[PDB]
This record gives C-alpha cells, sequence and structure tokens, in this order.
C-alpha cells in the first residue's frame, strides 16, 4: 500500500501489531457467480 | 449533520491552552474600587439598529446586587449611573483603607464573597461593621465564613459545611431597555433571585446534601474550572420573556448562554491563544427525572454536549446577540427532526468520543470519560 | 440474509447513525463459545486445561448452507451400519444444534447493516464450523474402502433396466455374487450390512423378514428415481434439462455478438488460443503468400558473402538467383520450427553429409530483389545452425537426410525498429568455414523443408499476412479464396472465426434433428432473409420463387454450414456468402434456444424408446442365463 | 408556470444538506431539468425563525426540448451547498436581468446555433464534431435524433439517463 499521516487514528498500515498470517481454514473468496438461469428466475 | 433542524457543519474545533490564575489582593480591590477610565468594574451593551446603551455588565466586584432596583435608588441614564456609581465607591474605598492601610498590607488576599457582600451591603443602606474584619483571609475563604454563625444570616447562610449564597446578577437595564426586536438578550440573569449556589470544598459532600433536599428544577455544574471553588447551581421559577412567543424560566436559560458562549469559542480557536476555560457548558446532574423527551431541557443538554465536544454551527453567529436572532435559534431547536449524532446526554457523567480535538479530560481531574468504541 | 450481526454500542434503543453500531461477538452472545457446545461427538475436550477461551467474531448462515450440509449428513447416514461395526460417530452430527438464533441487525457494512433490523437469524463462530466440516470428512475418510467395494457389488451385474422391469431368484444372484466377488472384499467378512446397505440405495432389492414375513420395498431415493425414470412415451425430464443447458452453455461461450459485429472489434478481444501451422516456403506461390520475397530469377552472377553469429565465428555461404526470404516485418511474435527430413541435396560435386545448415537474419533498407555483390547486405548475423546426416533411401542409389527440428523465435520488441525504411529478412541455407564454390553448390537455399510456425502471443491478429489492430467479423464473410486460405498466417483472423462459429454448429447439432430438406427452427431465419432479399431491386434479372424452394434452400444453407464450418469465411459460397444470413442465423440461434419449454424431437423420442426396450430384453435374457446357470435348491 | 417562458423558483425551510432525504434532492433536481443550461441563483437567509435556501432561474422552449429526450431523472451532488455556511440575501425577481444588450460574439453564436436548428430534420442521426463540456447540441436538434459528440476534454453531462 504506502505510507501516510493523521493527527487521531485507529488503524496503523505502517506500525506494529498487524497478521498477515494466510491459512486453508480461512481462504479469500467474493462472489465469483451467482446462479441467474432463466428457468429458475420467473 | 443536522439535529432537530439545527444544521451542523463538517468539522470539529477546540480550544488547547488555559491561562493561569492570579488570586485577588486588597490593591487590586482598591484599584476596583478607584474605577479609573478604561479600567471601570463594568461594560455597556448597545442596541444594535439605533446604538443607544441600554444595559450594563457587572464584572468583579459589583456582583452581589440581589435586591429590589428601587432599594438602591439608581439614576436612570447611562452618564448619571456612572457619576453615581464612581461617587459611592470612592467613599467605599477610604472606608475600607482606613481599616487596612496600603503601607503593610498591599499583597495579601481578600475574600471574594465578603467583597460582594460589602459592596452591596454598602449601596443598599445596611450595617456592614460584621464584615470588615472578614475581608482578610486567614485559613481558607469557605472555612472563615462556615463557622461565624447566625451573625452574618442576611448575606450568608451554612448548612452545617456547606455554604448557601444567593447568586447576584451579572446585567443591569437601563430606562431605554424595552424588549425590542434588536435589545441584547439578557438570559434572565437581571432578575431578583433567578438562582441560588450551595458552595463546599467536595463533590461527595454535596451529592450527601442534596440527597434530602429538592432537585426537581435542575442542578448545573462546572466540572472544568469553577469560579469560586466548587458549587452546585439550583434554579427558581423566574423566567424570560423578552424572546416571543417564547417563555424560557432559569435552568434553561443559563444552559443557552453557556451553550452559545461554547460554540462562539470553538468557531474562533486557535492553537497558540489561552482561554478562560476550556469548557464553558454546564451539565445537569440531579433533578432529570422530570425531562421530557420532546422538552426543551433535553435537547438543551444534546447541544450542550454537542458543543464540548467540538461541533460548530452552520448559520454565523453575531459578535452581539440580539433577541431576534435568540428567538430563531430557539424555533429551530423545537422543529421536527431526531438527533442523528451518536452522543446522548446521561446524568452520571459527560462522554468525549474517541476521535474528539478537546482535551479537557486531561486538563480537568474528575467530570468526563472518554469513549474508545465511539468515534 | 447474509454477512455478519451488529449491535448496539449501548444506546437507549436510539440508533440514528451508522456511527452507534459495533460487530457482535462471543461475549455478546455466550451460547456461542466454545466451552457451551455439547460435544455429543467427544471432539472437544473434557480436561478444563486444554479448551482455550477467547473471544471469536459471528458470521450469519443462510438456508442454502443449512440445505447442504444437511444433506451431506444424511450421505454418511446411507452407510450407518458399517460405521457402527467400527465404532465410529456413534451421534449424528445435527448441523441445526450448532447454530444460535438472535434478533439482531444482520449486514456486510454499518451504514447497510443500520437499516435493516431482524428477527431469528441463525449464527455461529468459524471454530464450530470447522468442527463440523471435519467431523463430517473424518467420517467420510473412513468410508473409502468399503463405498468401493460397495460399487463393484452393484456393477458386477445389471441392477438397474432403462424401461420397464426384469427378474430373477436371488438364489442365482447370491451364488453367481459369492463365485465371482474378490477374496480382498469386505463383503464377504460383512453380508448382512451390505444387504442392508444396497437394500436401501436400490429399491430393487426386497429382503424377506424372518420373523414377521412381510417384505416391501424400503429405499429412501424413490422421488430421485421418478425424475430420472422414463414416460412410455417421452424420455426423462432430467435428461432433457441437461441437454439444453448444455446447449445454452456452448452458445454462451461462443459469444454469438462478437461474431457478428458491424463495427470494429479490437484484436485481444476477438483473439483465441491458436494452433501451429505447417508450410513448404519453396513449394508456395510468391503472389499468394504475401509474406515472402524472392531475388529475380534468370540473373546469371552467384554472390558470396560472410557472416558472423554471437560468437564471432565467420561463416561463409552464397546467394544467387531463386534464393527465397521471409519478412520479418508486420507479421507479431512468431515461433519457427525447421526440419528437413526426407530430402536429398545430393550432387555429384557436393554432398550434404557432414555440412551445416542455418538461420541467418538480414537488415537493410535496400530491398530483397535489388541485392548482388554482397555491398547492399547490410548488417546481419547467424542466429542457430545444425549439422547433417545422411541414410540410406528407399529409392535406389540415392540417400536421404535424417531429421532436424532447427528453432528460432522472433519477438518484434527487442529489435530497435528506429527507422521505418529498414528492412528485416530471415533465410535457411548451408554455411560451412570454407567457402562454397559457385560450381559445387547450386541449389539456391533449403527452403525445400517442412516448416511450422506457432503463435507466441494471444492478443495479436493478421490479415492475409500482415497485423492489424481491429477487425469487423461482418466483413469477413465470402472474403477468403481456397488459394488464400492454405497460405494465411496462424494468427489470421479467419481461424478464429471459423473456430469460433464451430462452437454455435456444435449447439445446433446437439439441439436439432432433422432430416434432408425438413424445415427446423434453426433455419427459417435465412429463409425470411432470402424472401426479403429476392423482393427488393438491386440491378440484374429478379427471379421470384415461392416458399417450398425457399424452404428448401435454407435448409441445404443450414446443412452445408453444420457439415464444413468454414463455408462462411469462403468466397464464392452458394448463399453463406451474404453477410445477412450469417447475421440472422446467429442472432437467432439465441432465441430459438430459449425458449424451449422442456422439449425434444419427435425422431430422437422414438428411436430412444426402441432402443430402451431392446435394451431391457437383452438384459432379461442374460439374467435368464444367469439363473439357469446357477440353480436355486 | 403554464407559459413556455417563464421564471421558477424553489424554497426549502431548515435545509439538512448533510443527509439530504430523497425529497428535497429530488425537488431540487426537477427544479434542474426544468430549466437545464440557464442561469442558476441561490441565497441563504433567515425569515420567521428559520433559515431558508431559494434557488432561482428561466426556463424557455430549448429547456423543454432537452426535457423531452430525458426518460429519468439525474440526480445531483449536493457538496457545494453543504460546504456552505454563511448568509446570501435575497432579490427581487425580473424576467429579462440583463440590461444592457448581447454583445455581437453572442448574435454570432445564435447565428450559427439557429442555422444547426434549422438543417437538422427529424430522426437523422448527427455527427457533432468539437462540443463543449456543456452540451449545447441536446437543445438544438430535435428529440429523436441520436447524437454522436467528439470533443478532446472530459464531458460534464449524464449518460444513463
Amino acid at each position: 500500500m504506502g505510507n501516510a499521516s493523521s493527527i487521531v487514528q485507529t488503524i496503523n498500515v505502517t506500525g506494529d501489531g498487524n497478521v498477515f498470517k494466510p491459512s486453508a481454514e480461512t481462504s479469500s473468496t467474493a462472489v465469483p457467480s451467482l446462479s441467474l438461469s432463466p428457468g429458475m428466475l420467473n | 449533520a443536522n439535529v432537530w433542524g439545527v444544521r451542523l457543519a463538517d468539522s470539529l474545533s477546540s480550544p488547547t491552552i488555559e491561562t493561569r490564575t492570579r488570586q485577588y489582593t486588597l490593591h487590586d480591590l482598591c484599584s476596583d474600587l478607584d474605577a479609573n477610565p478604561g479600567r471601570e468594574p463594568w461594560k455597556p451593551l448597545r442596541n444594535q439598529r439605533t446604538n443607544n446603551i441600554v444595559a450594563v455588565q457587572l464584572f468583579r466586584p459589583l456582583q452581589g446586587l440581589v435586591l429590589d432596583t428601587q432599594l438602591y435608588g439608581f439614576p436612570g441614564a447611562f452618564d448619571d449611573w456612572e457619576r453615581f456609581m464612581r461617587e459611592k465607591l470612592r467613599v467605599l474605598k477610604y472606608e475600607v483603607l482606613r481599616i487596612y492601610p496600603i503601607s503593610n498590607y498591599s499583597n495579601e488576599h481578600v475574600n471574594v464573597f465578603v467583597a460582594n457582600a460589602l459592596v452591596g451591603a454598602f449601596l443598599s443602606n445596611q450595617a456592614f461593621y460584621d464584615l470588615l474584619p472578614l475581608l482578610i483571609i486567614n485559613d481558607t475563604m469557605i472555612g472563615d465564613l462556615l463557622g461565624t454563625g447566625a451573625s452574618l444570616s442576611q448575606f450568608f447562610q451554612s448548612h452545617g459545611d456547606v455554604l448557601e449564597v444567593a447568586a447576584g446578577r451579572k446585567y443591569l437595564q437601563m430606562e431605554n431597555y424595552s424588549n425590542d426586536d434588536d435589545d441584547p438578550p439578557l438570559f434572565a440573569k437581571d432578575l431578583s433571585d433567578y438562582a441560588k449556589a450551595f458552595y463546599s470544598d467536595t463533590y461527595e459532600v454535596l451529592d450527601r446534601f442534596f440527597w434530602t433536599h429538592d432537585s426537581s428544577a435542575g442542578v448545573l455544574v462546572h466540572y472544568d474550572k469553577p469560579t469560586n471553588g466548587h458549587h452546585y447551581l439550583l434554579g427558581t421559577l423566574t423566567q424570560m420573556v423578552s424572546a416571543p412567543p417564547y417563555i424560557i424560566n432559569a435552568t434553561d436559560a443559563m444552559l443557552l448562554e453557556s451553550c452559545l458562549e461554547q460554540f462562539s469559542a470553538n468557531v474562533r480557536a486557535r492553537p497558540a491563544q489561552p482561554v478562560t476555560r476550556l469548557d464553558q457548558c454546564y451539565h445537569l446532574r440531579w433533578g432529570a427525572q422530570y425531562v421530557g423527551e420532546d422538552s426543551l431541557t433535553y435537547r438543551l443538554g444534546v447541544l450542550s454536549l454537542l458543543a464540548t465536544n467540538g461541533y460548530q454551527l452552520a448559520r454565523p453567529i453575531p459578535r452581539q446577540l440580539t433577541n431576534r436572532w435568540l428567538s430563531s435559534f430557539v424555533s429551530q431547536i423545537m422543529s421536527d427532526g431526531v438527533n442523528e449524532t451518536p452522543l446522548w446526554p446521561q446524568e452520571r457523567y459527560v462522554q468525549i468520543a474517541y476521535d474528539s480535538p478537546s482535551v479537557v479530560d486531561g486538563a480537568t481531574q474528575y467530570g468526563y470519560v472518554r469513549k474508545n468504541q465511539l468515534r | 440474509p447474509g454477512g455478519v450481526p451488529w449491535i448496539a454500542v449501548g444506546d437507549e434503543t436510539s440508533v440514528t447513525s451508522p456511527g452507534a453500531l459495533r460487530r457482535m461477538t462471543s461475549k455478546d452472545i455466550p451460547e456461542t463459545a466454545i466451552i457451551n457446545t455439547d460435544n455429543s461427538s467427544g471432539a472437544v475436550p473434557s480436561e478444563s486445561a486444554l479448551v482455550p477461551y477467547i473471544d471469536e467474531p459471528l458470521v450469519v448462515v443462510t438456508e442454502h448452507a443449512i440445505t447442504n450440509f444437511t444433506k451431506a449428513e444424511m450421505a454418511l447416514e446411507f452407510n450407518r451400519e458399517f460405521l457402527d461395526k467400527m465404532r465410529v460417530l456413534s451421534v449424528s452430527p445435527k448441523y441445526s444444534d450448532l447454530l444460535t438464533y438472535v434478533d439482531c441487525y444482520v449486514g456486510v457494512s454499518a451504514r447497510q447493516a443500520l437499516n435493516n433490523f431482524q428477527k431469528q437469524v441463525p449464527v455461529i463462530t468459524p471454530t464450530r464450523q470447522t468442527m463440523y466440516v471435519d467431523s463430517i470428512q473424518a467420517a467420510l475418510k473412513a468410508l473409502e474402502k468399503w463405498e468401493i467395494d460397495l460399487r463393484v457389488a452393484q456393477t458386477l451385474l445389471p441392477t438397474n433396466v432403462p424401461i420397464g422391469e426384469v427378474s430373477c431368484p436371488m438364489q442365482s444372484v447370491v451364488k453367481l455374487l459369492d463365485d465371482q466377488l474378490p477374496d480382498d472384499s469386505l463383503i464377504r467378512r460383512y453380508p448382512k450390512e451390505a444387504a442392508v446397505a444396497l437394500a436401501k440405495r436400490n429399491g430393487g432389492i426386497q429382503w424377506m423378514d424372518v420373523s414377521e414375513g412381510t417384505v416391501m420395498n424400503e429405499a429412501v431415493n424413490a422421488v430421485a428415481a421418478s425424475a430420472l425414470a422414463p414416460s412410455a412415451s417421452a424420455p426423462p425430464l432430467e435428461e432433457k434439462s441437461k441437454l439444453t443447458e448444455q446447449a445454452m452453455d456452448l452458445v454462451t461461450a461462443a459469444e454469438p455478438e462478437i461474431i457478428a459485429s458491424l463495427a470494429p472489434v479490437p484484436a485481444p478481444v476477438f483473439a483465441i488460443p491458436p494452433k501451429p501451422a505447417d508450410y513448404n516456403v519453396r513449394t508456395l506461390r510468391i503472389d499468394e503468400a504475401t509474406w515472402l520475397r524472392m531475388i529475380p530469377k534468370s540473373m546469371n552472377t552467384p554472390f558470396q558473402i560472410q557472416v558472423t553469429d554471437n560468437t564471432g565465428t565467420n561463416w561463409h555461404l552464397n546467394l544467387r538467383g531463386g534464393t527465397r526470404v521471409v519478412n520479418l516485418d508486420q507479421i507479431a511474435p512468431m515461433r519457427f520450427v525447421l526440419d528437413l527430413g526426407g530430402k536429398s541435396y545430393k550432387e555429384t560435386s557436393w554432398d550434404p553429409n557432414g555440412k551445416k545448415v542455418g538461420f541467418i537474419v538480414f537488415q537493410s533498407k535496400i530491398p530483397f530483389e535489388l541485392w548482388t555483390a554482397a555491398s547492399q547486405i547490410g548488417q546481419a548475423t547467424v542466429v542457430n545452425y545444425v549439422q547433417l546426416y545422411a541414410e540410406d533411401s528407399s529409392f535406389t542409389a540415392q540417400s536421404i537426410i535424417a531429421t532436424t527440428s532447427l528453432a528460432y523465435n522472433y519477438e518484434p520488441e527487442q529489435l530497435n525498429k528506429t527507422d521505418p525504411e529498414m528492412n528485416y529478412y530471415l533465410l535457411a541455407t548451408f554455411i560451412d568455414s570454407a567457402a562454397i564454390t559457385p560450381t559445387n553448390m547450386t541449389q539456391p537455399d533449403v527452403w525445400d523443408a517442412l516448416l511450422t510456425m506457432s503463435p507466441l502471443s494471444a492478443g495479436e491478429v493478421t490479415v492475409k499476412g500482415a497485423v492489424v489492430s481491429e477487425v469487423v467479423p461482418a466483413d469477413l464473410i465470402g472474403s477468403y479464396t481456397p488459394e488464400s486460405l492454405n497460405a494465411s498466417l496462424p494468427n489470421d483472423a479467419a481461424r478464429c472465426m471459423i473456430d469460433r462459429a464451430s462452437k454455435i454448429a456444435e449447439a445446433i447439432k446437439i439441439d436439432d434433428d432433422a432430416g434432408p430438406d425438413e424445415y427446423s427452427p434453426n433455419s427459417v431465419p435465412i429463409q425470411g432473409q432470402l424472401a426479403i432479399s429476392q423482393l427488393e431491386t438491386g440491378y440484374g434479372v429478379r427471379i421470384f420463387n415461392p416458399k417450398g424452394i425457399l424452404s428448401k434452400i435454407a435448409s441445404r444453407a443450414m446443412q452445408a454450414f453444420i457439415g464444413d464450418p468454414s463455408t462462411i469465411i469462403t468466397q464464392a459460397a452458394p448463399v453463406l456468402s451474404d453477410k445477412n444470413n450469417w447475421i440472422a442465423l446467429a442472432q437467432g440461434v439465441k432465441t430459438s434456444l430459449r425458449t424451449k419449454s422442456l422439449s425434444a424431437g419427435v425422431k430422437t423420442a422414438v428411436s430412444k424408446l426402441s432402443s430402451s426396450e431392446s435394451i431391457q430384453n437383452w438384459t432379461q435374457g442374460f439374467l435368464d442365463k444367469v439363473s439357469a446357470h446357477f440353480p436355486a435348491p | 408556470g403554464s407559459s413556455v417562458t417563464g421564471i421558477e423558483t424553489i424554497s426549502i425551510e431548515n435545509p439538512g444538506f448533510s443527509n439530504m432525504t430523497q425529497a428535497a434532492r429530488i425537488g431540487i433536481s426537477g427544479l434542474c431539468a426544468n430549466v437545464g443550461n440557464a442561469r442558476k441563483s441561490i441565497a441563504i437567509y433567515e425569515s420567521h425563525g428559520a433559515r431558508v435556501l431559494t434557488i432561482t432561474s428561466r426556463r424557455s422552449p430549448a429547456s423543454a426540448r432537452r426535457k423531452s429526450r430525458l426518460r429519468y431523472l439525474p440526480l445531483i451532488d449536493p457538496r457545494s451547498l453543504e460546504v456552505q455556511a454563511r448568509t446570501i440575501l435575497p432579490a427581487d425577481p425580473v424576467l429579462f436581468e440583463n440590461v444592457s444588450g448581447a454583445s455581437p460574439h453572442v448574435c454570432l453564436t445564435m447565428m450559427y446555433n439557429f442555422e444547426v436548428s434549422s438543417a437538422v430534420y427529424d430522426g437523422d442521426v448527427v455527427l457533432d464534431l468539437g462540443t463543449g463540456p456543456e452540451a449545447k447540441i441536446l437543445e438544438l436538434i430535435p428529440a429523436t435524433s441520436p447524437v454522436t459528440c467528439v470533443d478532446i476534454r472530459p464531458t460534464a453531462q449524464p449518460s444513463g439517463c
């Protein structure tokens, strides 16, 4: 990402205490596909 | 944001640095009684259209006039009032200088309550020879008066270890005042008895006292830096009738004046300019059993908390307030809508949001609590 | 609804901003913790020192997931007997006992969640969901060998008939199954469990009860069977649905709108993974292959040149009349492989065995035709070379060259391309450390060998041998003679269009079953166009045909398209060369497919029923054989 | 509001720009659609114990033609209004506000625009070259003729309405 600064903030992208630990049980999807068949929807 | 019809800006401001205090010495009291031009204890207020003096504001001393106005025998116009006041205060200075010579009493701390009571008794033509020996403090300002007894009950009354004193005026009306649309509001501060003040040295004693005392009218308190030490303020049933079509009692008037002072201080704020107090708003502590959700007191408390947290009005606040402006503001407050802000008043203490710019919780030691999850 | 749950930050039921909502956790709902699990599966430890106590989030479970995991557990329940035999998972997981029902705010972000308050939503933590999935997955893992042996037992003899009913005494089946089933199988060890499982899976197998006597159907999947079963006049429902859906997927993949556009379409959007192509450069005709150049013939002064590769070694070679080269500009990246196997190149004055052939690249501002005396060669280096070998040949008193794979990659980005005047050329020929005397070697080149080109990009398209940035798909119809199609480059637009249209052809053939000269819903779009066009006014003699002739012509057009899908490209095609017919057919395919209502064709249905009845007859004959060769007591 | 040529005005009491309800936004967008491509004025002032926003403009046959080409109502971005934190006093409405006469450059532009309007018949595809950001051509061609504007500078007009 990048570096920045603010007088008051909630999270620190460049700071300490963040976790980056990919796992199999976690994975990552958003919404690859949906079922919109003409037969199903009427 | 928007609150019941009052538009708010989208940025937050607050004062940063407080100013230190100087105590009150006999030299200072003599200089105040001298009333040299440019240094007088009063200040005139002018009508915004005609530009005539219609009222005056009383600084310290002259904060102890609590009697009916015909008892003082005041003149009617500004200049006659000035001349009369100067001539009386000069003789008062000589009377107080006969007891305490300036040669060996020039740097000594004077009791503020005794000074105000002495000035009031001198102007009202009653006996004050029981007040002069108490002018100079010996242990503490409240401790000296808690032990006197019933001899001075005409000015001070002690309910054990809590001192009740009747609040004095801070505005005085001339003869020109006519409840005009352009006259400055006085917030019912020009009446005989709009409120009573209860002074003690700790808040626990005050709460214990008020448990067995009436509190229906509402109790207000400053937490940041009270004038003469810790005290509670109790409002009477007198009312303000200069802002039509509205009638406002004492509690809401005091809350409204403090709220507007805080908003104006928020707007014109710089990081390197000291202010007398970082939070000018009142907080209502006991008496909130009898507030309706659609009442003016509840919304005034909401506005007070919002002004504490750093919010600003979208409309411009005039340098000198007038009756039409105040009536318009009150009409906006009572309109239809909801409180969109995540801040709701609560009796126990005052809330400071995590993202608030105010630093009042670090200035004081008891009264304000910061909420981390509130953003 | 899905997402996460949200709760107020403590406000007195007055939430008027997204700043007064915070995400719910397991402290706010203590029943969702790890210590409150019923632990009927024994997964969670009972020791208090081993169970953690920390705050986990919550997520919302939707009805789709509930139903699918509930059916996943019944997948395990098909084998309860063997699972009991191994003392595995004595109590069913029962997903519905893991969720917690809460009235809360539901959403992904606070702004949406604020305006949406729901009652009785089911939530769960990630940990319990993972535990449940693990329990089912372990139970499934413990059944691999048993399921395989069960399937072998079912498939050893036909237990399903396409239509009707068959029969056989069960004692004969049991004797055959004892005789043929493998010794390793677990069926032999645990017969009754297998019998009960098979009776549950198949409704045909029925076990008589010794105590009472009643024998009855006990399968648990009759509804799916009725969905698969064929009526005595029509095929099954599911098969029709599956076929139509597959045809719709092919039409969607073929992009019917891209291949019918009347406005330019960018090259990367039009392209598809290409295929290599083979050529013989010597046998090509130069006026057809626009991507070759040749020095003028009848020239009577051969000349020699020298050239050095990237290691500085010097090489001699000679150019003569007839030598051909290839333009290496405006053809996109491409990989060349050259193979000389099977050719001789044998003379009395020169023998190929032991010689070396190489690719040589030229850069010069002078056209290749106007070259002589080596002064015009320009900058040039050797790219690659290889040594030949000779072997006996089938023809007596001759010999042939063994195989080669001389390779070269052309990537246009590296070369400077600074001066548009500059020209690039490529050539393959003999090279040697000694000068080749013109009398000994007379062959112009070694381009008489098989040449494979494979594209090195997927977003580059050429036409007729020169790259373009955009194409109009409706402008390629009927614009290629056959001679121009065997000389195009592998990254040509014609090949892309043909491959895209092949999917439309496959979909039409899958959906439609029509004989010769029969109208179909996929052939009338051409008919309407033919009628309207024959009415109009252009230039020349008009001919009017009735509806029968037009229907026959349209049907023949559709058949000629299906059988050979490259007629749309071919010039002077009878009816498919016109762009209107192509556009109308491509657009009408989608409408024709989308409006089927669970149907098929008459010919298909009748043939299918006759075939299935023949199958039942054969199955019954086989079962008679089995019951006759394994007598019951 | 019945005559084709005239004035339009709206007034809102105690404006709520920060979280504008759909009513006020839709009303302001309706006023913008009625008088599109005409000079617009605003004022914020106090009247009878309230704070009032007044918006004024003038309509015309060109505005009616541009209105007839819309199928939906494009909404506005209220940032510029919610920034405002001052007082602007109002003014009397006048039909012909200009008091000096159009400059000859404006007359030349009007001649060119009239010729463009006359040339285009009904239902004819138009290719406009060098159109400005404000897309004046949409008020000149009829309401049934598709248009293609070509310009080097990015446009300001909405696309889906």
